[PDB]
Protein backbone atom coordinates (compact mmCIF):
# COMPACT_ATOMS: atom_id res chain seq x y z
CA UNK A 1 0.00 0.00 0.00
CA UNK A 2 3.01 2.60 0.66
CA UNK A 3 4.13 1.80 -2.57
CA UNK A 4 0.40 2.51 -3.98
CA UNK A 5 0.81 5.67 -1.95
CA UNK A 6 4.13 6.14 -3.60
CA UNK A 7 3.09 5.60 -7.18
CA UNK A 8 0.22 8.20 -6.92
CA UNK A 9 2.41 10.74 -5.66
CA UNK A 10 4.88 10.33 -8.66
CA UNK A 11 1.83 10.51 -10.83
CA UNK A 12 0.70 13.94 -9.38
CA UNK A 13 4.22 15.05 -9.45
CA UNK A 14 5.53 16.23 -12.85
CA UNK A 15 6.79 13.77 -15.34
CA UNK A 16 7.52 12.76 -18.77
CA UNK A 17 4.48 11.50 -20.90
CA UNK A 18 6.07 8.06 -21.51
CA UNK A 19 7.02 8.30 -17.51
CA UNK A 20 3.30 8.82 -17.04
CA UNK A 21 2.29 6.37 -19.25
CA UNK A 22 4.28 4.12 -17.93
CA UNK A 23 4.10 4.47 -14.31
CA UNK A 24 0.32 3.92 -14.89
CA UNK A 25 0.56 0.73 -16.60
CA UNK A 26 2.69 -0.72 -13.61
CA UNK A 27 0.26 1.39 -10.95
CA UNK A 28 -3.18 -0.58 -13.64
CA UNK A 29 -1.31 -4.42 -13.46
CA UNK A 30 -0.08 -4.12 -9.88
CA UNK A 31 -3.58 -3.04 -8.56
CA UNK A 32 -5.45 -5.50 -9.89
CA UNK A 33 -7.47 -3.94 -12.60
CA UNK A 34 -8.46 -0.47 -13.88
CA UNK A 35 -11.31 -0.19 -11.80
CA UNK A 36 -9.37 -0.96 -8.23
CA UNK A 37 -6.58 1.65 -9.93
CA UNK A 38 -9.04 4.20 -10.72
CA UNK A 39 -10.71 3.88 -6.93
CA UNK A 40 -7.40 4.09 -5.19
CA UNK A 41 -5.62 7.64 -7.61
CA UNK A 42 -8.84 9.43 -6.80
CA UNK A 43 -9.02 8.13 -3.49
CA UNK A 44 -5.28 9.64 -3.08
CA UNK A 45 -6.32 12.91 -5.18
CA UNK A 46 -9.26 13.66 -3.07
CA UNK A 47 -7.00 13.07 -0.35
CA UNK A 48 -4.62 15.28 -1.11
CA UNK A 49 -6.95 18.22 -2.67
CA UNK A 50 -9.36 18.27 0.85
CA UNK A 51 -5.81 18.15 2.84
CA UNK A 52 -4.69 20.79 0.48
CA UNK A 53 -8.02 23.27 1.09
CA UNK A 54 -7.77 22.15 4.41
CA UNK A 55 -4.46 23.82 4.73
CA UNK A 56 -5.78 26.89 2.64
CA UNK A 57 -8.67 27.13 5.01
CA UNK A 58 -5.96 26.98 8.27
CA UNK A 59 -4.02 29.50 6.88
CA UNK A 60 -6.66 32.15 6.14
CA UNK A 61 -7.59 31.59 10.26
CA UNK A 62 -10.24 28.90 9.48
CA UNK A 63 -9.85 25.96 11.80
CA UNK A 64 -12.20 23.22 12.34
CA UNK A 65 -10.84 22.26 16.15
CA UNK A 66 -13.02 19.12 16.20
CA UNK A 67 -16.01 19.42 14.41
CA UNK A 68 -16.84 23.20 14.86
CA UNK A 69 -14.94 25.28 12.15
CA UNK A 70 -14.21 28.60 13.35
CA UNK A 71 -12.47 31.98 12.40
CA UNK A 72 -11.20 34.82 14.70
CA UNK A 73 -11.15 37.04 11.63
CA UNK A 74 -14.25 38.61 9.83
CA UNK A 75 -13.34 39.83 6.44
CA UNK A 76 -13.47 37.49 3.63
CA UNK A 77 -10.85 35.62 1.29
CA UNK A 78 -8.73 37.08 -1.01
CA UNK A 79 -9.62 36.73 -4.46
CA UNK A 80 -6.27 34.41 -5.12
CA UNK A 81 -7.43 32.71 -1.85
CA UNK A 82 -11.25 31.75 -3.84
CA UNK A 83 -9.45 30.73 -6.77
CA UNK A 84 -7.21 28.41 -5.04
CA UNK A 85 -10.00 27.36 -3.11
CA UNK A 86 -12.53 26.91 -6.31
CA UNK A 87 -9.23 24.71 -8.07
CA UNK A 88 -9.29 21.70 -5.70
CA UNK A 89 -13.39 21.85 -5.44
CA UNK A 90 -13.58 21.83 -9.47
CA UNK A 91 -10.90 19.43 -9.23
CA UNK A 92 -12.94 17.33 -6.59
CA UNK A 93 -16.20 18.04 -8.59
CA UNK A 94 -14.93 16.62 -11.59
CA UNK A 95 -13.84 13.32 -9.90
CA UNK A 96 -17.13 12.85 -8.04
CA UNK A 97 -19.07 13.32 -11.79
CA UNK A 98 -16.97 11.11 -12.93
CA UNK A 99 -17.70 8.34 -10.66
CA UNK A 100 -20.11 9.49 -7.75
CA UNK A 101 -19.95 5.55 -6.23
CA UNK A 102 -16.44 6.24 -5.94
CA UNK A 103 -16.66 9.88 -4.36
CA UNK A 104 -19.83 8.35 -1.65
CA UNK A 105 -16.79 5.81 -1.07
CA UNK A 106 -14.39 8.66 -0.02
CA UNK A 107 -17.08 10.21 2.15
CA UNK A 108 -17.68 7.16 3.95
CA UNK A 109 -14.15 6.64 4.57
CA UNK A 110 -13.73 10.20 5.80
CA UNK A 111 -16.59 10.68 7.70
CA UNK A 112 -15.49 14.10 8.47
CA UNK A 113 -15.37 15.31 5.20
CA UNK A 114 -19.77 16.45 4.53
CA UNK A 115 -20.10 18.39 7.41
CA UNK A 116 -16.70 20.21 7.04
CA UNK A 117 -17.44 21.15 3.57
CA UNK A 118 -21.17 22.37 4.81
CA UNK A 119 -19.79 24.35 7.57
CA UNK A 120 -17.45 26.03 4.93
CA UNK A 121 -19.89 26.62 2.53
CA UNK A 122 -22.03 28.75 5.54
CA UNK A 123 -19.11 30.48 5.51
CA UNK A 124 -17.23 30.78 1.87
CA UNK A 125 -18.30 33.25 -0.43
CA UNK A 126 -21.51 33.18 -3.18
CA UNK A 127 -19.29 32.24 -5.83
CA UNK A 128 -18.31 29.13 -4.91
CA UNK A 129 -21.71 27.83 -4.13
CA UNK A 130 -22.78 26.44 -6.94
CA UNK A 131 -19.68 24.13 -6.72
CA UNK A 132 -19.89 23.03 -3.21
CA UNK A 133 -23.33 22.57 -3.53
CA UNK A 134 -23.05 20.49 -6.62
CA UNK A 135 -20.41 18.32 -4.47
CA UNK A 136 -23.39 18.31 -1.95
CA UNK A 137 -26.09 16.91 -4.11
CA UNK A 138 -24.05 14.21 -6.04
CA UNK A 139 -22.83 12.84 -2.71
CA UNK A 140 -25.97 12.91 -0.96
CA UNK A 141 -28.94 13.00 -3.61
CA UNK A 142 -26.54 10.36 -5.56
CA UNK A 143 -25.36 10.24 -9.36
CA UNK A 144 -29.26 8.20 -10.17
CA UNK A 145 -31.36 10.97 -8.63
CA UNK A 146 -28.55 13.71 -10.08
CA UNK A 147 -29.19 12.55 -13.35
CA UNK A 148 -32.79 12.78 -13.25
CA UNK A 149 -33.00 16.35 -12.42
CA UNK A 150 -31.28 17.02 -15.11
CA UNK A 151 -34.39 15.80 -17.16
CA UNK A 152 -29.20 -0.03 -4.51
CA UNK A 153 -25.70 -0.11 -2.71
CA UNK A 154 -25.81 3.83 -4.55
CA UNK A 155 -28.67 3.74 -2.35
CA UNK A 156 -27.27 2.13 0.70
CA UNK A 157 -24.33 4.31 0.68
CA UNK A 158 -26.54 7.96 0.68
CA UNK A 159 -28.79 6.57 3.09
CA UNK A 160 -25.97 6.02 5.49
CA UNK A 161 -24.00 9.13 4.19
CA UNK A 162 -27.74 10.75 5.19
CA UNK A 163 -27.30 8.98 8.52
CA UNK A 164 -23.73 10.24 9.37
CA UNK A 165 -24.60 13.75 8.19
CA UNK A 166 -27.87 13.74 10.85
CA UNK A 167 -25.40 12.54 13.57
CA UNK A 168 -22.72 15.02 12.87
CA UNK A 169 -24.77 18.13 12.14
CA UNK A 170 -26.50 20.26 14.95
CA UNK A 171 -30.05 22.38 14.86
CA UNK A 172 -28.94 26.00 14.32
CA UNK A 173 -26.47 24.57 11.93
CA UNK A 174 -29.28 22.95 9.63
CA UNK A 175 -31.30 26.47 10.56
CA UNK A 176 -28.49 28.56 9.00
CA UNK A 177 -27.95 26.30 6.24
CA UNK A 178 -31.67 26.85 5.33
CA UNK A 179 -32.07 29.81 5.85
CA UNK A 180 -28.98 31.12 4.25
CA UNK A 181 -29.59 28.54 1.04
CA UNK A 182 -33.23 28.67 0.33
CA UNK A 183 -34.46 32.34 1.76
CA UNK A 184 -31.08 34.76 1.46
CA UNK A 185 -30.06 32.76 -2.25
CA UNK A 186 -30.77 35.60 -4.80
CA UNK A 187 -29.80 33.25 -7.82
CA UNK A 188 -32.97 31.58 -8.74
CA UNK A 189 -30.74 28.45 -9.57
CA UNK A 190 -29.10 28.32 -6.41
CA UNK A 191 -33.04 27.99 -5.12
CA UNK A 192 -33.73 25.21 -7.30
CA UNK A 193 -30.71 23.44 -6.20
CA UNK A 194 -31.51 23.65 -2.37
CA UNK A 195 -34.48 22.18 -3.07
CA UNK A 196 -33.31 19.24 -4.92
CA UNK A 197 -31.25 19.02 -1.94
CA UNK A 198 -33.68 19.37 0.70
CA UNK A 199 -36.11 16.83 -0.78
CA UNK A 200 -33.35 14.04 -1.36
CA UNK A 201 -32.19 15.02 2.23
CA UNK A 202 -35.96 15.03 3.76
CA UNK A 203 -36.76 11.80 1.62
CA UNK A 204 -33.76 9.21 2.78
CA UNK A 205 -34.30 10.78 7.22
CA UNK A 206 -34.97 9.19 9.72
CA UNK A 207 -38.66 9.62 11.15
CA UNK A 208 -37.86 11.69 14.30
CA UNK A 209 -35.23 13.40 11.95
CA UNK A 210 -38.37 13.94 10.08
CA UNK A 211 -40.42 15.54 12.51
CA UNK A 212 -37.66 18.30 13.90
CA UNK A 213 -36.92 18.83 10.07
CA UNK A 214 -40.41 19.60 9.82
CA UNK A 215 -40.70 21.65 13.24
CA UNK A 216 -37.82 23.40 12.52
CA UNK A 217 -39.54 24.29 8.97
CA UNK A 218 -42.93 25.35 10.41
CA UNK A 219 -40.90 27.60 13.07
CA UNK A 220 -38.64 29.78 10.25
CA UNK A 221 -42.40 29.88 8.59
CA UNK A 222 -43.51 33.10 10.77
CA UNK A 223 -40.63 35.10 9.02
CA UNK A 224 -41.04 34.68 5.57
CA UNK A 225 -42.61 37.81 5.03
CA UNK A 226 -39.10 39.26 4.92
CA UNK A 227 -37.47 37.32 2.47
CA UNK A 228 -39.85 38.13 -0.33
CA UNK B 1 -41.18 21.73 -13.27
CA UNK B 2 -39.62 22.50 -10.28
CA UNK B 3 -42.44 23.16 -8.24
CA UNK B 4 -42.87 19.44 -6.77
CA UNK B 5 -46.64 20.69 -5.63
CA UNK B 6 -47.86 21.40 -9.20
CA UNK B 7 -48.54 17.38 -9.67
CA UNK B 8 -51.09 17.77 -6.68
CA UNK B 9 -54.33 17.15 -9.09
CA UNK B 10 -54.17 12.82 -8.78
CA UNK B 11 -57.84 11.90 -9.44
CA UNK B 12 -58.64 8.56 -11.39
CA UNK B 13 -62.03 6.69 -11.32
CA UNK B 14 -62.62 2.99 -12.50
CA UNK B 15 -64.93 2.11 -15.13
CA UNK B 16 -67.84 1.18 -12.91
CA UNK B 17 -67.23 4.71 -10.73
CA UNK B 18 -67.84 6.40 -14.40
CA UNK B 19 -70.85 4.35 -14.84
CA UNK B 20 -72.11 4.98 -10.79
CA UNK B 21 -70.79 8.78 -11.84
CA UNK B 22 -73.19 8.79 -15.58
CA UNK B 23 -76.12 7.22 -13.03
CA UNK B 24 -76.20 9.78 -10.76
CA UNK B 25 -75.61 12.60 -13.37
CA UNK B 26 -78.98 10.81 -15.20
CA UNK B 27 -80.39 11.31 -11.98
CA UNK B 28 -79.40 14.45 -11.05
CA UNK B 29 -80.41 15.79 -14.77
CA UNK B 30 -84.19 13.76 -14.04
CA UNK B 31 -84.42 15.54 -10.75
CA UNK B 32 -83.90 18.99 -12.02
CA UNK B 33 -86.13 18.33 -14.86
CA UNK B 34 -88.81 18.07 -12.66
CA UNK B 35 -87.85 20.95 -10.16
CA UNK B 36 -88.22 23.11 -13.40
CA UNK B 37 -91.22 22.43 -14.79
CA UNK B 38 -92.64 22.56 -11.23
CA UNK B 39 -91.42 25.86 -11.42
CA UNK B 40 -93.93 26.89 -14.73
CA UNK B 41 -96.69 24.91 -13.53
CA UNK B 42 -100.37 27.11 -13.81
CA UNK B 43 -101.09 28.81 -10.47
Amino acid sequence: HSWFYFLSEYLMIQQTPFVRRQVRKLLLFICGSKEKYRQLRDLHTLDSHVRGIKKLLEEQGIFLRASVVTASSGSALQYDTLISLMEHLKACAEIAAQRTINWQKFCIKDDSVLYFLLQVSFLVDEGVSPVLLQLLSCALCGSKVLAALAASQEDQLCTALVNQLNKFADKETLIQFLRCFLLESNSSSVRWQAHCLTLHIYRNSSKSQQELLLDLMWSIWPELPAYG
Amino acid sequence: SQFLLTRLNDPKMSETERQSMESERADRSLFVQELLLSTLVRE
